[PDB]
């Protein structure tokens, strides 16, 4: 239920890390 | 020890030139004929609660007996699942991995194809009987003794195998002998059709998958042998006399008629050799499961060195018993032709399930997740965090990503009474995954663990590198080295010194210990980004990992229930508080600026700076510091948390008192009472009841009722303890 | 307050933080 939307969210700041973390390189 | 067979009688042959293949003994133009007979003069087998006893009723043989039916269990059938349901199931017998087995010869033996081995039974207490199936060839009394197994594979690695039935733990030992030449594939097969569906009513055991089967099965007739080993009967006398046999000397004999058959106890096959082929299918599951297990440990990523874990991390609770096949089919041929010795009048295993692992698991995956959640989010709160947490350890989500590594495939998940949904396979995946992971954790390291979750979480393997690779703390990336340079000019560090040296604990970043004594009034500021209401969930986090560690290594006899409620009194509010007041956090906690003029804390407030401490020291130091720490001010005092806990039952008290003591191999008992005496006239009455744990006897109580004696009992069992 | 178990604490502490100091 909410614990999908969550998860997506959850997904959606690991993209956002990812970004960042290779936009260091 | 070696090992010789009986003469060819012209049937085989051990000519070197007039072998077939990888071939050793060949069967020349005799063995077809006996083949022919054997197969047309025993081939006449397929010429031919109330409501439960209503619906047996069709063809009934004798008495009320449990005849088997093909697919049916002994209450209607033994499947109600679906069509896509049998490829995906193990009950249904398919196991991922096993394809079509190449025919080894028609009647030629197969030494370059099949490996040998010989099945016994340790220890035998159902295995020699008074009347055992002995067979005589050259005057010479050959008696019957275990079977022999030819697989069409070696099996290289694979553990014991063993099995409860008769209230004993029997050992199913494979040795690799040598192989027992004069057979042949047809008849054994012959044989195999004849016994194993015949004579007893075993169906539904595929050894092939719905054309040669897995594993090959050859009676042993043994004569024994001075100053060398043995001889082994060869099959064509098998056969011979099992042939001229169908034609108190008759007790304890197998007959069948056209049920299927029964043994007498007021063809020449006896209650021996039947009782010595129902252990054959335990076996076969188990050897053709972790044979299977191999295509597990390429989706796990971890090869367990250990096959025993992981059987028992995919165990389910749904097993009642551990045989191979149907257990009505099992039951039935046991009790109808099993071995029955003479009379003279004519408490289940809980520590096999995975529920152990997934009780580790459990504080397995909470600790993952605390952990990644927390390093990978250094701004946000204890609700984002928990929210996060919450979202990923739920049960369904559990499930659903315990798909990814086919779990469902590999499970030893059972057939029901009558009730099986979806709800109660996904949620079997639910745990086992859980128990999975905790055994992952247990054998491999911890980092085995993160990288197994982590590469389950994100699909993308571009979000993985983020999971796994979490940062340092803000407070741990500012200061490369340590924050020792700042403790010159520091405020509050300077009254953590004496917190520092009372503990002997020479912290790093001493930031995070000032963060964890930093209370939920203040704010923010230079020494410290916020309060400790992170490392309180850390912190829990951690402490419920390390406990659970060492009650499941300290405690391997406990089930479940009993590791639960050891925890639940090892580390909850109270305790922990009574350390956090012990060690003597009030004075060093951290909160508004002066107007804190006595240091008068919370129990719950003093419970979150021991949780807080811990996590700090987690992430300052790691998981050893936490496990000493934990060593000296938790574990070994927890009998003493018992005695100062909370009353409510003397009996429950003295109970879970009694379940720290030193539990040997058998589980742990609960405290037995003894009415000793009972006096007293019709009106009053004087109970004197003694309390006996495992025998010995730990106190005695008097009181004026049964149950407030017994309680007295219990208390004097309980002072006895200080 | 027990002194006795952060003195044992201590020495706990002491020992592994010197046991790491050895390898
Ligand atoms: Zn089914
Ligand atoms: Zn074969």
């Amino acid at each position: 239920m909410a614990n999908l939307h969550i998860l997506s969210k959850l997904q959606e700041e690991m993209k956002r890390l990812a970004e960042e973390r290779e936009e260091t390189r | 020890v070696w090992i010789r067979c009986t003469h060819s009688e012209n049937y085989y042959s051990s000519d070197p030139m007039d072998q077939v293949g990888d071939s050793t003994v060949v069967g020349t133009s005799r063995l077809r004929d006996l083949y022919d007979k054997f197969e047309e003069e025993l081939g006449s087998r397929q010429e031919k609660x109330x409501x439960x006893x209503x619906x047996x009723x069709x063809x009934x043989x004798x008495x009320x007996l449990w005849y088997n039916d093909p697919g049916q269990m002994n209450d209607g059938p033994l499947c109600k699942c679906s069509a896509k349901a049998r490829r995906t199931g193990i009950r249904h017998s398919i196991y991922p991995g096993e394809e079509a087995i190449k025919p080894c010869r028609p009647m030629t033996n197969n030494a370059g194809r099949l490996f040998h081995y010989r099945i016994t039974v340790s220890p035998p207490t159902n295995f020699l009987t008074d009347r055992p199936t002995v067979i005589e060839y050259d005057d010479h009394e050959y008696i019957f003794e275990g079977f022999s197994m030819f697989a069409h594979a070696p099996l290289t690695n694979i553990p014991l195998c063993k099995v409860i039935r008769f209230n004993i733990d029997y050992t199913i030992h494979f040795i690799e002998e040598m192989m027992p030449e004069n057979f042949c594939v047809k008849g054994l097969e012959l044989f195999s059709l004849f016994l194993f569906r015949d004579i007893l009513e075993l169906y539904d055991w595929n050894l092939k998958g719905p054309c040669c089967p897995r594993f090959h099965f050859m009676p042993r007739f043994v004569r024994f042998l001075p100053d060398g080993g043995k001889e082994v009967l060869s099959m064509h006398q098998i056969l011979l006399y099992l042939l001229r046999c169908s034609k108190x000397x008759x007790x304890x004999x197998x007959x069948x008629x056209x049920x299927x058959x029964x043994x007498x106890x007021x063809t020449g096959i006896r209650s021996d050799v039947c009782q010595h082929a129902m252990m054959l299918p335990v076996l076969t599951h188990h050897i053709r499961y972790h044979q299977c297990l191999m295509h597990l440990d390429k989706l796990i990523g971890y090869t367990f060195q250990d096959r025993c874990l992981l059987q028992l991390a995919m165990t389910h609770p749904s097993h009642h018993l551990n045989f191979g096949m149907n257990p009505d089919h099992a039951r039935n041929s046991l009790s109808n032709c099993g071995i029955r010795q003479p009379k003279y009048g004519d408490t289940p295993s809980r520590i096999n399930h995975n529920e152990r692992l997934e009780f580790l698991g459990d504080a397995v995956v909470e600790f993952l997740t605390s952990v990644h959640l927390y390093y990978l989010f250094p701004s946000l709160e204890e609700g984002g965090l928990a929210t996060y947490r919450t979202a990923i350890v739920q049960n369904q989500h559990l499930a659903m990503l315990a798909k990814k590594l086919e779990l469902d495939r590999f499970m030893l998940y059972a057939h029901g009474p009558d009730l099986c949904r979806e709800s109660d396979l996904r949620h079997a995946m639910a745990n086992c995954f859980q128990a999975l992971i905790g055994a992952v954790y247990l054998e491999g390291s911890l980092e085995e663990a993160k990288q197994l979750f982590g590469r389950l979480l994100f699909n993308d393997p571009d979000l993985r590198e983020v999971w796994l690779n979490y940062p340092l703390h803000p407070l741990q990336l500012q200061e490369p080295n340590t924050d020792r340079q700042l403790i010159e000019t520091s405020p509050v560090l300077q009254k953590l010194t004496e917190f520092e040296e009372a503990i002997g604990v020479i912290f790093t970043h001493v930031r995070l210990l000032a963060r964890a004594f930093t209370l939920r009034t203040v704010g923010f500021n230079h020494l410290t980004l916020g309060h400790n209401q992170r490392m309180e969930f850390l912190g829990d986090s951690i402490m419920q990992l390390v406990a659970t560690e060492y009650l499941f290594i300290h405690f391997p006899d406990h089930h479940e229930g009993h590791l639960t409620l050891l925890r639940s009194s090892l580390v909850n509010n109270r305790t922990q508080a009574k350390v956090a007041e012990e060690l003597g956090m009030q004075e060093y906690a951290i909160t508004n600026d002066k107007t804190k003029r006595p240091v008068a804390l919370r129990t719950k407030t003093l419970a979150d700076l021991l949780q807080s401490f811990i996590a700090a020291l987690y992430i300052d130091k790691d998981l050893e510091y936490v496990h000493t720490f934990m060593n000296v001010c938790f574990f070994p005092r927890l009998k003493e948390f018992i005695l100062n806990q909370d009353w409510n039952d003397p009996k429950s008290q003295l109970q879970q008192c009694c379940l720290t003591l030193r539990t040997e191999g058998k589980e742990p008992d609960i405290p037995l009472y003894k009415t000793l005496q009972t006096v007293g006239p019709s009106h009053a009455r004087t109970y004197t009841v003694a309390v006996y744990f495992k025998g010995e006897r730990i106190g005695c109580g008097k009181g004026p009722s049964i149950q407030q004696a017994e309680m007295g009992a219990a208390m004097d069992a309980l002072e006895k303890y200080n």
